[PDB]
């Protein structure tokens, strides 16, 4: 039986611009099985009403999910990605980067 | 076990005409000459209600309907002109999930006989 | 050059009965219905503006064709697990494919299909449409038991008549969208990591398609290497993202080009800092 | 007689009959089947749907839990053969069965709508 | 539209 392991990406839809209203994603992909847990984070708070994607799959049969919620940056705002999977030996966290 | 006596033994009936459910695949010609053999003719589509039976029943099946030259028209057994429409050296018609369709008279498919 | 594609998932679950089984159809790079039977709606929807338009009629026959589909899988799942000689115990994945392309002059180029258990190949469409071939020494039981039923035929009428068919009625129907390029806002930024070295990350911003290229090079030419180059991302709005980095020894910064290639351009750009 | 059948029914080895499109419940199709003066489904072996062993749709039957006996059983008392449907075991008891002519069976909920298939014996 | 029919591994 295949296992993957989730690739992460925490961004934003639009350039961040702090005070402007955005758009906070995390893109995770080429995982399976399919059950993922992901959580956004504000300052270690779980951003709740967090919505995502349909459940997709690519050319190789892993998966890809998009979660996201509506936000606005500050420069004392720490953001982030809460990843749990079950080929994840703990929770895997990736802070949100403007650069990257 | 006990079967209607109009129609062949393991036949099915269903509206006033008998029906084979072919379940081997065969080259149109020799459904042709297989339908034959059982002293009936090949599938006919009288009504496209007839049609949504016979694709409740079977998926796909060869009709008796052709063509001769890559143009000429669409043909009944009977030599007549058919009147239903239906989809390169293709020139034999077949029944595809409730639709007409073109297929090649020597390919492989299911066929079903049919009584009057 | 366009496709139809659709993604089927049906993953099993010992507890609650019946199992999960999720489709998604995309025209292009764009998603415009699925269907959930876990969801508000055990039927199928909209995901996209331009089908908002669509009547009982079609909403009604795809639901017809997925909650159908969703059972053929809750059976195959229980046949698989057999053949697999499998614990009853365990929950398992079956996925399913299928798509059609249209060549450049909008008239059919190719089809696939094919079926995956557990993450793994299972059973393909073979090239020609017109038989099925096994992949695990254990899908040879599948095969000819579809090989024989000659499933084959119903599949590839499906790619060539309606899915061709159907993919030019929704090309049609999203006009507006489904057919705009959106060209990349590119630019670059400079990332000091030390004294010594610094990263210069070529950015691609809103675009679609997906499909993209971005490439480094300098002073000389071609390649360079040292690179970073991270996957497509979508943006959530239709569009994407994607970003190509390297690592430059500081003052060099504008010996180095980035290329981005894309449709929605009239041709390749150049980026510099 | 043997040749009767209504019409949209089909006659199969002197019995009538009726694979529906219609999508209803169980409790739906089990009274739609009566006021038709038939029964819904109910196998003898699963070579009874011989004739429409290529279909894919599944089609509700006449098979339910027996507070009762414990049991499974066809709308006219009788008992399930432990063979036809091989894991009978498994099905839940608080639902009804829906058969595939193929030979394969799934229970679903009494309320799910399904398709349903009705028949008429002759002799 | 997706395929009509699907397949009985």
């Amino acid at each position: 039986m295949i296992q993957r392991t989730p690739k992460i990406q925490v961004y934003s839809r639009h350039p961040a611009e702090n005070g402007k209203s955005n758009f906070l994603n995390c893109y995770v992909s080429g995982f399976h099985p399919s059950d993922i847990e992901v959580d956004l984070l504000k300052n270690g708070e779980r951003i709740e009403k967090v919505e995502h994607s349909d459940l997709s799959f690519s050319k190789d049969w892993s998966f890809y999910l998009l979660y996201y919620t509506e936000f606005t940056p500050t420069e004392k705002d720490e953001y982030a990605c809460r990843v749990n999977h079950v080929t994840l030996s703990q929770p895997k966290i990736v802070k949100w980067d403007r650069d990257m | 076990a006990r079967h209607c006596g109009h129609c062949p033994e393991e036949w099915i009936t269903y509206s006033n005409s008998c029906y084979y459910i072919g379940k081997e695949r065969r080259t149109w010609e020799e459904s042709l000459l297989a339908c034959t053999s059982k002293n009936s003719s090949l599938l006919s589509i009288d009504n496209e209600e007839e049609m949504k039976f016979l694709s409740i029943i079977s998926p796909s099946s060869w009709i008796g309907v052709f063509r001769n030259s890559s143009h000429h028209p669409w043909v009944t057994m009977n030599g007549l002109a058919f009147k239903h429409e239906i989809k390169a050296e293709l020139n034999c018609a077949v029944l595809q999930v409730n639709r007409l369709k073109s297929a090649q008279c020597g390919s492989s498919i299911i066929y079903h006989c049919k009584h009057k | 050059s366009h496709s139809l594609k659709y993604f089927h998932t049906s993953v099993s679950r010992p507890g609650r009965g019946e199992p999960r089984f999720i489709s998604v159809g995309y025209v292009d790079d764009t998603q415009f219905v699925r269907f959930d039977n876990d969801a508000a709606s055990p039927r199928m929807v909209p995901r996209a503006p331009w089908m908002e338009q669509e009547g009982s009629e079609y909403w009604d026959r795809e639901t017809r064709s997925a909650r159908d589909t969703a059972q053929i899988f809750r059976v195959n799942l229980r046949t698989l697990r057999g053949y697999y000689n499998q614990s009853e115990a365990g929950s398992h994945t079956l996925q399913w494919m299928h798509g059609c392309e249209l060549g450049p002059d909008r008239r059919f180029l190719r089809g696939y299909e094919q079926f995956a258990y557990d993450g793994k190949d299972y059973l393909t469409l073979n090239e020609d449409l017109r038989s099925w071939t096994a992949v695990d020494t254990a899908a040879q039981i599948s095969e000819q038991k579809s090989n024989d039923a000659s499933e084959a035929e119903h599949q590839r009428a499906y790619l060539e008549d309606t899915c061709v068919e159907w993919l030019h009625k929704y090309l049609e129907k999203g006009k507006e969208t489904l057919l705009h390029l959106e060209p990349p806002k590119t630019h670059v930024t400079h990332h000091p990591i030390s004294d010594h070295e610094a990263t210069l990350r070529c950015w691609a911003l809103g675009f679609y398609p997906a499909e993209i290229t971005l490439t480094w090079q300098q002073d000389g030419e071609g390649h360079t290497q040292d690179t970073e180059l991270v996957e497509t991302r979508p943006a959530g709005d239709g569009t994407f993202q994607k970003w190509a980095a390297v690592v430059v020894p500081s003052g060099e910064e504008q010996r180095y080009t980035c290329h981005v290639q894309h449709e929605g351009l009239p041709e390749p750009v150049t980026l510099r800092w | 007689d043997c040749c009767s059948c209504q019409e949209k029914w089909v006659g199969y080895r002197c019995n009538c009959y009726f694979i529906s499109s219609e999508q209803k419940t169980w409790n739906e199709s089990r009274h739609l089947c009566a006021s038709q003066k038939s029964s819904l489904l109910q196998l003898q072996n699963t070579d009874e749907l011989d004739f429409m062993s290529s279909s894919q749709q599944f089609y509700w039957i006449g098979l339910s839990y027996s507070e009762e006996h414990t049991a499974w059983l066809w709308e006219n008392g009788s008992a399930l053969s432990q063979y036809l449907f091989p894991s009978f075991e498994t099905f839940n008891t608080k639902n009804c069965i829906a058969y595939n002519p193929n030979g394969n069976a799934l229970d679903e909920s009494c309320e799910d709508k399904n398709r349903y298939i009705c028949k008429q014996q002759l002799i | 539209v997706m395929a009509p029919r699907t397949l009985f591994l």
